């Protein structure tokens, strides 16, 4: 489970500073997700 | 008049009358007799062996004149695990079971009542641990003795509760030092064979309840020869035990004597020899009950009818099968028709909801005492493949001729039973005819071999080599299988049950070989039976068909992949356990886990609980008027924003395989990117497992506190230049350096920045009074400030 | 420079540069640009129709120099219900948008870091129903410290206006918020307090000028604000352009259609609902019957339905391009799955063709009407497919293939009657060979010409049917063996035999069985047990027989669905409710009783329930006491408290496993009132749902009750109290009894005392009857006062008139 | 719904004077029942 404003700092960690309505707040938070698909929301 | 198999006193107080002829109830005594009409007008001293219900008995205030002489509730059988539950009784103010001495089997449960501490239930029931009631403040528990009267009843103490009684009318008594565990009598002892009480000191024929079985007027520990221990309180002769046919609690047509007792049934693995209660024949297959149903004949054409038999073994009739409607009901019948072990007749048609009768994995054999017209004890119009899994379950039909026609089920399944089941010629060759039987389905069907088993990252490119006629296409590459215990009819499609995951790719027209792609194969597993679906007609019965072998493409699934549920946790200072889980995606056989761990930047460097006291937030739905509104904001934000986007070195360690590990020789206090990498069988060949978790090493104390003392030095403007040494390897970083100082004690306190400190070589106090003073300094580490420095008793001067 | 459809500025502040070619966004604006490197170094004054998302842009404290001149968002489309959403932004301290006058369609959604200048902004003038806004969580108003020109500390500057009694001065600390005054109002406004063009909303490049309208209320066609021009179509944006522009745009993010088909006089991606594209041109559209859900076509032209998921991709659509080949071998009761999946589809530019036994008929395709047939396989065909039986309900859904050809061979349960005769319905008479739709195998199983058994007898019971039928006598009577009496709760003629057969045929007919007698004199007569309550029960007796010799030539048998509740009769009512609406009245209701029949009326049965002589002779923790999560011992209390009602409550008395009664027949209205009742008495109102044959087989299976409201007046004493002197400083009290005292005067309250009548007691009805009232004692010699109240069963009565009495010492 | 000590008064009232973890309390209380099957448990 990972959503809310904590999920915004969670995407800050997985993406670092490198750079149909169901989203990451409707999946990582809804069910459960690791720091692998959480950082799939980032660029290469 | 030993009452006989139990009592169900119901309707009115007029049913109590029947207890007149009840000396020992060889069963239970259930009392809704809501009639104040009578109360203590049904006294039966006679009654002196299972649960006794007491509830909804309007009028009953004490059983002192209802069941006098209650020796011991033997408690043999228990509704749940209690043998005298008095709950919500209309108006019971006293239990009044004065003679109650023991509960040989189980316990009781007296609790919340109308108007119902003294009684030592810990003596009757070894340790009261029962739900023992209506307000104990209202109890007013006072029997002769504990009241103004001088001590009359017996006294005992339990969990520090020394008291004097079942009721205020009579009282209580219990086995004294004379015996204790062994029964007892009025200060004399009881017979070797005797529990509860005896009518005369140490006498076989006086025994009131007997320790085991009061055989024909004598307490025997085991029933004499040609006599058997009635499970209750007395022992009876062989004739009585077997001649008894039914009586509510009684049911066996002759209680089949076994388990060293006249018992209704026998213990695990024992079946009544023919119709002889005398003894039981080792079954080796524990029997829940004779599975027979009132209706001699018995059919299973409904899934509810299958369930009606569930929970039993030897039926006395038959089990015809006619379930036409049903999908995957394979599991339904596995649970329902998978317990019957024997039947005295047969298992007979039109049932397309069964690929095979493997659901009956308990039916070991079939007798045949009852038969049909032309003694067919039969399959017709059922379009079944394997009968009773003959590979790992043979049966026998002692009296029954086979019949197999119009079942397009192999004829070989029954040509095998000719010898196996022993039906060599009970039936004719026209009964198990080949015409219509096994014309469809598939048996001879040739097993094709796999020409290539290419295996990428998540794609099996399984390929093969031509049916009877080449007008036949769609090459179902049915896939699914961590184990090698799988067939083809586990669950075909609808009529053949369902489990094997159907897939499909057409065979290309002579050059170009078929090559399906099971793209998206289960990561961490392999089965791939490539059956050939064709057109079965023209040749019709000569159409052989096909069924490629079940290879479990043994390439350890696919290859190395993202680990999962990793749980890194600093178990010690400069240490880091990396316990994880057999990932959800190792994609192989979990060979080892390369831990990979390594930017501490300098940003901080330069820097009803409480009755009447909280508030009413019971309007949490109104608090969710902005909280659920927060979730609406979540949709327009967490579905569209970064979806557009689609200092130190590293060190590694290949963990043997065990979930737990450790990462020692780390820095006093630093976060680590403790990545996990399940490098599997072919990681060197197909990449090493898609990379994590982070954790801060516990602070290695010593750098938390200041390593040395302080040097106070006199300075102008009543100033005092203090000093201190910098922690060598601080726990993360000494953000600030606290400084305590003051006249009597170090009253005041501040904190000099690490930067200012480095340039000052310490810190400077100011405007302190001429006279004795005292100081100190601390190191505020990233983990947390440690202890202060040694004492710094200083003194200032203005001149 | 006029912007193309939308903007998706992503990753870094360097993607803001794209706005340097966007004068009027004709779509949305999306800035996660949290680099904290730039701030106001990306100003685009040119920018002046959808969600303006300004969020997660570390370094952006205000848009004062990011999108200047933001005249108005047309709000053409919205993400949710807003055309500007600033959710908790990394660090936005002022919004900016200093020229934002209107959001046309929609509202805004601006919690936040230090964001201010929102209360000041007249949002009720930017949008109507400012209730759609949610600026309630935004960081506190104490922190706002609004200091926009005028409200800061200098002379008045920013507009002075109000929003629901919020009269204050603006967009940021260095910008104001203008709005339309009396000058124009709903019509746009301009500088020099001048009006805008008749047709204009937002701003005009020149005070009141057709060829100016910066935004334009409707369409700024070729630099002219038109309400709706020569070969020009109401563009979905702000400007307008000729038909060519539409027929030209083939895709552009918000843009998608190859040649934006024109209709509604609009240059829109597609036409509105109810018209297909005219050929492949943006000239107009073709009025049809809702062929517009969406262009069903998929990137993959060709398409099949071998899985239920393969079918679900085509769900919710109309014009597919390619085919709908059905290959679904397995799918438990997917009749309903495919009803939705392969259904809404109307046209297919290819065909609809094999090996499928999961759906018993192609009626799942309910909207499929014609098949363009653009592509071919060449068969535009059915082989080795069985369960399917009836194709596209040809009696209730004709279907033809603009370009087609048939083929039907090796199809067991699929009937040959769905094509042999229906070639006419599918306009395919001679689009194929007769050997394609052959007889060899084609229809070897199926229902075929199955005869129709007549139901010899059709008996009745309180809840059982004994349907019997002519003892079936097929070519051979040994072939025939058993029979099934399918049955289903169905009081509608709209029911067929393939509705819900067995798994593949779907599931609805419950199915049952009985063997046909071997004796020819005896006839078959099932004893259908337990028919379904308050429902007729359809009963079609199919001869589920076996096959041999003839095999495919076996005709079969299936008596028609004779919809036998005359075979049922009166039974227990349900959801009976009652509550005393008024005194001597009692309202009664009865949610349609769920009575094995068709209700005729509700016999009511009630009586003055006699009374006994017992009473005659007589979290927010602000104040949280105990919220222990250890109430499991209370479930242990309800362990045998519940299993005692599973104990003797099961097999003691076998559970069937003073005043007169009055009645009335409620026509059928689910309501009534029992008037003319006793003032206050309970009423066992036994609902009796009298059904069609209640006079014959008893009036239903009997309830609910209420106490008639106490008729006020009988509650209190029916008069005053009289006093008489008595010895021992006593006073004999007296009072009358009510006529019909509500239930009964349980006690006779008494009130007495000189200064105040604090002292109070109550007399028993018994004592009152013998005395006349009561007697007092030790009353201080001097003036005093008394009283009595009639404490009724329903509740206390009312005190009597003052009883000013007196006593003497001698 | 009808169980607890309230169902003891309920059963006795509808039982005129004629008056294992699953049974009659496991349906009137567990689901919902009227004063027709509640008194079916009662005698004549």
């Amino acid at each position: 489970t990972l959503c809310g404003a904590e999920l915004v700092d969670a995407l800050q960690f997985v993406c670092g500073d490198r750079g149909p309505q169901t989203g990451i707040v409707d999946e990582c938070c809804f069910r459960s997700c690791d720091l692998r698909r959480l950082e799939m929301y980032c660029a290469p | 008049e030993i009452c006989g198999p139990g009592i169900d006193i119901r309707n009115d107080y007029q049913q109590l009358k029947r207890l007149e002829n009840c000396t020992v109830i060889e069963g239970y005594l259930h009392i809704l007799i809501s009639k104040a009409e009578d109360y203590r007008s049904y006294r039966f001293p006679k009654l002196t062996t299972e649960y006794l219900l007491l509830f909804r008995v309007a009028g009953l205030e004490s059983l002192g004149d209802l069941f006098p002489n209650l020796t011991v509730i033997r408690g043999w059988k228990l509704f749940y695990n209690y043998a005298l539950v008095i709950f919500e009784m209309t108006n019971l103010k006293d239990i009044g079971l004065y003679n109650l001495r023991n509960i040989t089997r189980g316990a009781i449960r007296i609790e919340k009542n109308a108007d119902l501490s003294t009684v030592d239930w810990s003596l009757i029931l070894d340790a009261v641990s029962n739900y023992i009631n209506k307000p104990p403040k209202e109890c007013g528990d006072l029997c002769p003795g504990t009241m103004e009267e001088k001590p009359m009843c017996e006294k005992t103490t339990i969990n520090n509760e020394y008291n004097y009684c079942w009721t205020t009318n009579r009282c209580q008594k219990m086995c004294p030092s004379t015996c204790g565990k062994r029964a007892c009598t009025e200060n004399e002892c009881c017979h070797p064979e005797c529990l509860g009480s005896c009518s005369a000191p140490d006498n076989d024929t006086a025994c009131v309840a007997c320790r085991h079985y009061y055989y024909a007027g004598v307490c025997v520990p085991a029933c004499p020869p040609n006599t058997y221990r009635f499970e209750g309180w007395r022992c009876v002769d062989r004739d009585f035990c077997a001649n008894i046919l039914s009586a509510e609690s009684s049911d066996s047509e002759g209680f089949v004597i076994h388990d060293g007792e006249c018992m209704q049934e026998c213990p695990s693995g024992f079946i009544r020899n023919g119709s002889q209660s005398m003894y039981c024949i080792p079954c080796e297959g524990p029997c829940p009950k004779v599975c027979e149903e009132e209706k001699k004949t018995k059919t299973i054409d409904s899934v509810t009818s299958a369930q009606m038999l569930q929970g039993c073994t030897i039926f006395k009739g038959n089990l015809l099968i006619n379930i036409r409607r049903g999908n995957n009901i394979a599991s339904e019948l596995e649970n329902f028709m998978g317990l019957i072990e024997v039947v005295t007749g047969y298992v007979k048609r039109h049932s397309h909801a069964l690929v095979s009768l493997s659901f009956l994995k308990n039916l070991r054999l079939i007798l045949g005492e009852e038969q049909l017209e032309g003694n067919y004890s039969y399959v017709l119009d059922n379009q079944l493949q394997q009968l009773w899994d003959w590979d790992h379950r043979n049966l026998t039909i002692k009296a029954g001729k086979m019949y197999f026609a119009f079942n397009p089920l192999c004829v070989s399944e029954i040509y095998r039973m000719e010898e196996v089941t022993g039906t060599k010629g009970r039936q004719s060759k026209g009964d198990i005819n080949t015409r219509n039987n096994g014309e469809r389905a598939s048996c001879e069907s040739d097993v094709l071999h796999f020409t290539s088993t290419t295996t990428s990252k998540n794609r099996i490119i399984i390929t093969w080599h031509r049916p009877p006629d080449y007008r036949d296409i769609s090459f179902t590459v049915y896939y699914k299988a961590p184990f090698k215990n799988v067939t083809e009819y586990d669950g075909q499609d609808a009529c053949g049950s369902n489990s094997w995951n159907m897939v499909d790719v057409d065979l290309p027209p002579k050059d170009v070989e078929p090559g399906i792609l099971l793209h998206g194969l289960k990561p961490w597993t392999q089965a791939v039976y490539v059956k050939a679906v064709t057109l079965t007609m023209v040749e019709n019965d000569h159409i052989r068909g096909a069924k490629s072998e079940i290879l479990y493409i043994r390439t350890n699934a696919s290859v190395p992949s993202i680990p999962l549920d990793v749980l890194s946790a600093s178990n010690s200072s400069s240490q880091l356990i990396v316990k994880w889980n057999p990932p959800s995606l190792p994609n192989g056989n979990l060979s080892y886990y390369i831990v990979r761990w390594q930017p501490q930047d300098g940003y901080l460097y330069r820097h009803g609980p409480c009755c009447a006291c909280p508030k009413t937030e019971a309007e949490k739905q109104a608090e969710k008027e902005e909280a659920e509104y927060r979730k609406v904001f979540e949709n327009f934000l967490h579905n569209s924003i970064f979806v557009p986007r689609p200092e130190y070195p590293f060190f590694e360690s290949r963990v043997d395989n065990k979930e737990r590990t450790v990462i020692s020789n780390l820095r006093p206090f630093t976060l680590y990117r403790i990545d996990i990498h399940s490098c599997n069988h072919e990681a060197e060949k197909l990449g090493c497992s898609a990379s994590f978790v982070f954790a801060r090493t516990m602070p290695a104390e010593g750098a938390d506190d200041i390593p040395g003392p302080v040097t106070w030095e006199p300075r102008p403007e009543n100033s005092i230049f203090l000093k201190w040494p910098e922690p060598e390897n601080p726990n993360g970083l000494i953000l600030m350096y606290e400084i305590k100082y003051g006249s009597q004690v170090e009253d005041q306190r501040e904190c000099v920045s690490r930067q200012e400190y480095r340039k000052y070589g310490g810190a400077k106090l100011n405007r302190l009074n001429p006279g004795n003073y005292t100081a100190r300094i601390q190191a505020t580490s990233l983990s947390g400030n440690g202890s202060w420095t040694d004492p710094v008793f200083f003194y200032v001067q203005a001149k």
